[PDB]
């Protein structure tokens, strides 16, 4: 079945959203991968950092975004819709703030992520930007939260996720993980996330080509971690490992 | 022409199958994934065919699947495959096969010269999870 | 219903350590009128004559309950609506699971089926003739077993209640089968599985149905892995109900392990998950006919059924 | 067609029990047997017409 | 109209008086003043009845349909914003003052809500025409973290001192306890007032009124 | 077939056929097994909760979900079209709400939320909502339980179940369901529906169960599906 | 091809998707009705019986489009949905406008010019349903319409949409009285019809819903009418074929002894 697959409103004869499903391998296409782990009081956001020139402002390149003061996002995708869809989330957490009088819980911004890329999958205006968003923020009732958003409206919440091009070999490392004493602390989830990158990508980091983001419960608001903690992070842990 | 072609080979069969010459101790069977699809005049409930149905196989009858699949293969006595049948999936007679040939290939790559619980655990998950790695928004 | 429900307890309390005073407290609250308004002293009244019933069952008095019947059948006639016949047929059901043989069954039963036609109580009537046709079975009348089973299939094909026509064509079929007319206890055995498979089994009635269809399995086909099978899913409807009849069907699923020629499993399947509440002389006289049939010993043999003689012989 | 494998499958039902008889319940069930429908499963596509 | 709200030790204590007025004559004796906006959060109305009753109406279905998405209880600040940002919209036009008054996760909230859309947080407020009688009390008889019994004793008393000096307040208090537990909404709290026992006998015997036709129509069962 | 009248939802196929919804329905059948069974006192709607690892956090998105006080809601198809409908749901309710001051009734916010699904299918720029609905109020004196497919078609059930092995279960529910059936049998007979259909352990933080009685709709929580389903087992 | 759009003509001047959707009105359950002096009546089959279902609404296809109309709908549903409100939108239009009932044709005229539009313009399918109106008007007091997917309309004393809808108007042809048909006999040639043309066993009550409208007191009254008074109609054709076929069985014994 190949006629139901140029129009992104046109269901396979099985009930298929083609158009999608390429979205989705269009997200499988930055080469990147993104991890995100929750602890007890904490997320964590890893993200791999590709700088592949000496010309190329390393600072300028990231894939972390501060959606607001109290939530972080890292994007893994197509870098034009990512920041599309980075800048869509700032203004619908400044919209609800403005409105509500109380920042946006995550799983909300995540909810209204989904909605308005569910309604480009449904109607026949735009091509579904294919980007994928890890959002992670501190709720005050239930603690460190991480979800997804990817490009079809499906936005479940985590526990620990991965996006990009080995996302199912992070998935399972992860699972592996998780299964034995998901409660982890701050050092230990970091040790989670940049492990189960180092293993999935079969190599191991310098302190640069890795970046970082957490949120913790005593420090609810997004950090993205310099190279001396990265390195202090990798040094430490393999060492004690 | 494709379709056309595509029906002159249906038509045939029903020619051969039943027609002016009819034949003498030349029986037929046909095997289907589902017989909603098929020709009513093929389909016809007089000298064409007699319709029979092969579901998923029953708890029983996996109980009995198993037992034939692991009769000639020897296992330990901790092994029973007695709960396994129990366990509910929506396993067919090829995977419980390939269930059975794969905890033996896990034994035997393992070494660990005997098959057990553990190997049929994991060839079990494997199999099962085997149907995995759709999209999460179709669900 | 406080009072009534602390008369309850008293009387719990006396069935378990003073039976006769129990005994005596449960006779008068069931002599105990009701006011055809409170539809509550009613139910009171019901759960008395059950647990009289209990008590006289537990007791061993087991002669009274014609009377029970006599003095509650004259009753208001509408318990709950249409599934009063519940409440009767746990009392006949009771009364006829005395571990001692009164000798007044048959006809007991016959003039509760004349009372529940005279009443008008078809429902109740086919109950009452199923659990007749079960008791001429067990009492080895088979062929008085397959006229009113007849008569009362026939009957029943047209009408509802196709669970009790699955348990009478089930009886049917295991009367056959007693009888030794094997293709027509397979031709019933077949009809009561194709109604079965077209309304909800219990499991009771799955694992009395599957236990039939092993034994028919083993009597007649000689596929002993389908008898296997069988009465397999008879052993665990059995015992998931927590049955009594579960160590026959272990047993016969020993049984068809040793006719399979593969008696060394006979051993392995009794040193199972499930094998091990029932453990006794039942699964010992078949583990050593096992042993017997692997040293292909005839003496052997002969001693395992000579020592077991209950239970290898006097199970048909 | 329909009634000739309505005759044949009453004989069969025979031929399964030993017999040479064929009765008002073979030729019933054998109906039954034959003349099986495959209507519609899902009520939805059944019900998008009023 | 009077109302008045206090945030005591636990949450928060409404109350309002019951009447509505067409000019100088008392239309109404038991109008309800105390609108529910979400099981933690009720305002006090004052002004146009119809604006403040549709205006509570329809931020009342909004912050449900909020709390139906988010998943967990609304916010007073929520719905003081809508208020606000709904009375602002309408230059003026909407004459409804309100009292908001609730119990999120964050405490108790107070607010006082003006027919402009200019909010005032604060721990007790009064509005209505009797608003200055009220404030009078409050200021009178206010402490820091009061019980709950002394906090509906003192709206009460506000709100009575409303009812008998000031014309066009209510004849019966309605007041509504909301703490993180309990959600007591009383009504009628008090009857400080009430009609003089009729003492006339005037009903008119049958036929003293004189008919000209008659339609009696036997409408089905 | 007729294969060149499948792309477009504004031209009838010579034979009548609108084969794009059909499609939509086909999507809706490819989906996770949910049930509904109305009681004699209330109704209950069940759908799997499984998911496709132990990393998703199953306390985060619901897929039984309230839209007022005495109405819920459960589907079978695609989660982001049911979010779309749920919300759509809820305005509508409000609205109804707001112009009679009346909760909305089941039967009215079905026909709504239909005509919702046929405003999404009259056009040639939209895709059909791939999504049934199963719509479960306690309006009146009376229990409703309603589905609404793509289409814009709604329906009064008795009981019913939809998703990937919906012909099993409505086998099953024929089999099991009688009309004097009380909500907490009704209960155990949705649960067992499910089993009937639910690959894996059904553990109780796997499924989602909602009851709806005259109290009100309400999504039962873990622990309570935890004592239904040790019960029933 | 001349039907990848509504609005495309064929070389010969046909719309073909109209036509498509005139045909498709095929696959819906047959409606019919019968005007008679005394009043005016539709029946219609329940297609779909399931004992599953529900029969939480009075009418599946019998809708009340005001106090003096009602209609029956053929065709796919959320079209007929769609249509069925339109027609109450209209009618209480043209009540609010004149405050007097709006006459059965101005209604069906007003429904039809809507079916046209959407026929005639830019990318919008015809509504693939076709309906039966049954009134009261002053004007010419009982009537009964039919109406298209393509918007055509027509006044008839009797008639048959949906399926074996061929049958069902040929045997109204030969057995409708043109002016001596009352409201009784108008009832027994419905049961009649409609057992003829389901082709599905016995006339099952359950499957058939039959709708009256007459004028009682000055007012119209539209009943559906219940299942009690469905099975007794029922009962009494049968028993009246089973007269018949005793007769025909009394002529076979005579001719066999002459």
């Amino acid at each position: 079945s190949a006629g139901f697959d140029r129009h992104i409103t046109i269901f396979s004869p099985e009930g298929r959203l083609y158009q999608v499903e390429y979205a989705f391998k269009a997200i499988n296409q930055g080469g990147l991968t993104s991890v995100a782990v929750r602890g007890k009081d904490c997320a964590v956001i890893v993200t791999q950092k590709k700088v592949p020139d000496k010309l190329l402002d390393s600072s300028t390149v990231t894939h972390l975004f501060k959606i607001t003061e109290n939530i972080g996002c890292v994007m893994t995708g197509m870098t034009a819709d990512s920041r599309s869809q980075v800048q869509r989330a700032r203004y619908e957490a400044a919209n609800w703030k403005y409105k509500y009088g109380y920042e946006i819980p995550v799983d909300m911004l995540c909810k209204r992520i989904a909605d308005i890329s569910q309604v480009y999958t449904q109607n026949a205006e735009m091509r579904p930007l294919g980007c994928c968003m890890i959002l992670i923020g501190i709720d005050e009732e239930q603690g460190p939260q991480v979800y997804k958003c990817d490009p079809a409206g499906y936005y479940c919440g985590f526990k620990a996720t991965a996006a990009g091009v080995k996302q199912t070999e992070s998935t399972s490392f992860l699972e592996k993980k998780v299964k034995k004493k998901f409660d982890w602390t701050f050092e230990q989830t970091v040790e989670t996330a940049i492990t189960c990158l180092s293993t999935v990508l079969s190599i191991d980091f310098k302190p640069s080509e890795i970046e970082v983001g957490v949120v913790t419960v005593e420090n609810p608001k997004f950090r993205i971690l310099t190279e001396a903690e990265i390195d202090a992070h990798l040094v430490a842990l393999a060492e004690r490992d | 022409g494709a379709d056309r072609e595509v029906q002159r080979i249906l038509l045939e069969l029903l020619n051969q199958m039943d027609g002016f010459d009819q034949n003498v101790n030349v029986k037929v069977i046909m095997a289907t994934n589902r017989a909603d699809t098929l020709d009513p005049a093929l389909l016809r409930p007089g000298r064409l065919d007699r319709k029979i149905e092969f579901p998923l196989p029953d708890r029983r009858q996996k109980r009995l699947i198993f037992s034939t699949i692991t009769s000639k293969m020897n296992l330990s006595e901790e092994v029973d495959l007695e709960d396994y049948v129990a366990r509910p999936d929506k396993i067919s007679g090829a995977d419980i096969n390939s269930i059975c040939q794969e905890s033996g290939m896990l034994a035997v790559r393992e070494n660990r010269y005997i098959v057990l619980a553990k190997d049929f655990e994991k060839a079990y998950k494997t199999v099962i999870k085997k149907d995995e790695q759709e999209h999460e928004f179709y669900k | 219903a406080a009072a009534a429900v602390v008369e309850f307890q008293r009387a719990q309390s006396l069935l378990s350590t003073d039976r006769e005073a129990s005994i005596d407290i449960l006779h008068s609250i069931v002599k105990r009128d009701i006011q055809e308004n409170d539809e509550e002293a009613v139910q009171v009244k019901e759960q008395s004559i059950l647990e009289l019933g209990s008590l006289l069952a537990k007791t061993g008095q087991a002669a009274e309950l014609g009377g029970l019947l006599k003095y509650v059948r004259p009753f208001l006639n509408s318990i709950s609506k249409a599934k009063a016949a519940r409440l009767v047929r746990s009392l006949l059901d009771l009364f006829l699971d005395m571990e001692a043989a009164t000798g007044q069954e048959v006809e007991l039963c016959l003039e509760c089926i004349e009372w529940a036609k005279s009443e008008k109580r078809t429902f109740l009537r086919q109950a009452l003739e199923a659990r007749l046709v079960s008791l001429y079975f067990d009492t080895k009348r088979y062929q008085e077993a397959l006229h009113l089973g007849s008569q009362l299939l026939r009957e029943l094909k047209k009408m509802d209640d196709k669970a009790l026509l699955v348990e009478v064509q089930l009886l049917e079929s295991k009367t056959y089968h007693a009888l030794s007319n094997l293709p027509k206890a397979r031709a019933a055995l077949t009809s009561a599985r194709t109604t079965a498979n077209a309304i909800y089994c219990p499991p009771k009635l799955q694992a009395t149905l599957d236990m039939q269809s092993g034994i028919i399995h083993a009597a007649e086909e000689k596929d002993w892995k389908t008898a296997y099978s069988y009465f397999y899913e008879a052993f665990e409807g059995y015992d998931s109900i927590d049955s009594p009849k579960a160590i026959t069907s272990l047993k016969y699923m020993l049984l068809c392990k040793i006719m399979l020629n593969t008696p060394e499993d006979v051993q392995a399947l009794v040193s199972g998950k499930l094998a091990l509440r029932y453990a006794g002389r039942q699964t010992e006289a078949l583990k050593c006919v096992a042993q017997a049939s692997k040293n292909r010993s005839l003496a052997d043999f002969e001693k395992a059924l000579t020592d077991y003689r209950a239970e290898l012989r006097d199970d048909p | 067609a329909e009634v000739k494998g309505v005759c044949t499958e009453a004989g069969m039902y025979a031929l399964r029990e030993r017999r040479v008889h064929v009765t008002q319940e073979d030729f019933e069930m054998a109906v039954a047997k034959v003349m099986q429908k495959d209507s519609e499963k899902n009520m939805s596509i059944k019900k998008l017409w009023k | 109209t009077t109302i008045a709200g206090v945030v005591y030790k636990d949450g928060i204590v409404l109350g309002a008086d019951t009447r509505a007025t067409e000019g100088m004559v008392v239309a109404d004796k038991n109008c309800s003043k105390i609108h529910f906006i979400s099981p933690n959060i009720y305002c006090c109305g004052a002004g146009t009845a119809a604006d403040t009753d549709m205006t509570t109406q329809l931020i009342s279905s909004n912050l449900e349909l909020h709390s139906l998405s988010t998943g967990r209880l609304p916010r007073v600040v929520t719905a003081n914003r809508m208020l606000k940002q709904m009375l602002f919209r309408y230059q003026g036009y909407i004459g409804a003052a309100l009292v908001l008054g609730g119990v999120d996760v964050t405490g108790p909230h107070l607010y006082s809500i003006y027919p402009h859309g200019s909010t005032d947080k604060l721990p007790y407020v009064t509005m209505g025409s009797g608003s200055l009688a009220a404030m009078a009390v409050f200021e009178d008889k206010f402490r820091p973290d009061m019980e709950e019994e002394e906090a509906k004793n003192l709206v009460s008393e506000a709100i009575a001192a409303g009812i008998f000096n000031d014309l066009g307040s209510g004849s019966n208090i309605d007041l509504c306890v909301i703490s993180k537990n309990k959600l007591d909404f009383l009504r009628p709290y008090t009857v400080p007032n009430k009609k003089g026992t009729r003492l006339g006998r005037y009903r008119c015997e049958k036929g003293t009124t004189a008919v000209l036709t008659e339609k009696i129509t036997p409408l089905e069962i | 077939a007729e294969r060149g009248y499948s792309f477009s939802l504004t031209t009838f196929s010579p034979s009548g056929k609108l084969v794009q919804i059909e499609y939509a329905l086909a999507a809706v059948a490819g989906g996770a097994p949910s049930v509904g069974i109305k009681a004699a006192n209330g109704v209950v709607l069940a759908t799997e909760k499984k998911q496709k690892s132990i990393l998703y956090d199953e306390r985060s998105v619901h897929k039984v979900e309230p839209i007022t006080k005495h109405i819920g809601l459960v589907y079978s198809g695609m989660g982001p079209d049911y979010r779309v409908l749920v919300h759509r749901a809820r305005k509508l309710a409000q609205q109804y709400y707001l112009v009679y001051q009346e909760p909305i009734p089941t039967a009215q916010l079905v026909q709504r939320v239909a005509s919702v699904m046929q405003e999404y299918t009259q056009s040639g720029g939209v895709r059909p909502f791939g999504v049934s609905l199963l719509i479960c109020g306690w309006n009146e004196g009376r229990p409703y339980l309603f589905q609404s497919d793509p289409s814009g078609a709604y329906f009064a059930w008795k009981a019913t179940a939809m998703g990937k092995n919906y012909v099993n279960g409505k086998t099953f529910l024929e089999k099991r369901y009688n009309e004097d059936l009380e909500l907490e049998d009704a209960i155990h007979t949705a649960i067992l529906t499910l089993k009937e259909s639910f690959e894996g352990q059904m553990t109780e933080d796997n499924i989602e169960v909602g009851i709806c009685n005259e109290a009100g709709f309400r999504r039962l929580t873990p622990t309570e599906v935890k004592d239904y389903l040790a019960a029933i087992a | 091809r001349y039907d990848s759009r509504t609005t495309i003509f064929s070389p010969e001047g046909r719309l073909y998707q109209v036509e498509y959707a005139m045909e498709a009105i095929g696959h819906a359950g047959t409606c019919l009705g019968i005007l008679a002096n005394d009043g005016v009546l539709l029946a219609a089959e329940r297609r779909n019986i399931h004992k599953l279902l529900d029969e939480v609404f009075f009418s599946e296809k019998i809708y009340k489009l005001n106090e003096d109309m009602a209609c029956s709908v053929a065709g796919i549903t959320s079209d007929a949905n769609v249509l069925t409100n339109e027609l109450r939108l209209i009618a209480q239009r043209y009540l609010l406008q004149y405050q007097e009932p709006i006459p059965c044709e101005q209604l069906v005229t007003a429904l039809c010019d809507i079916k046209q539009a959407y026929t005639q313009f830019g990318g919008k399918r015809p509504f693939g349903v076709s309906l039966l109106y049954i009134g009261w008007d002053k004007h010419y007091g009982f009537q009964l319409y039919q109406s298209d997917p393509s918007g055509n309309y027509g006044g008839w004393k009797a008639t048959c949409i949906g399926n074996n809808s061929a049958a069902a108007v040929s045997m109204l042809k030969q057995d409708y009285k043109e002016g001596e048909m009352t409201l009784k006999s108008a009832l027994a040639l419905a049961i009649k019809v409609l057992n003829k043309t389901m082709d599905v066993s016995k006339l099952s009550a359950e499957k058939v819903e039959i709708a009256t409208l007459t004028r009682e007191n000055g007012k119209t009254v539209i009943r559906v009418l219940k299942q009690k008074e469905v099975e007794q109609l029922i009962k009494k054709h049968e028993e009246e074929e089973a007269k018949a076929e005793r007769e025909k069985k009394e002529k076979e014994q005579k001719e066999k002894d002459k």
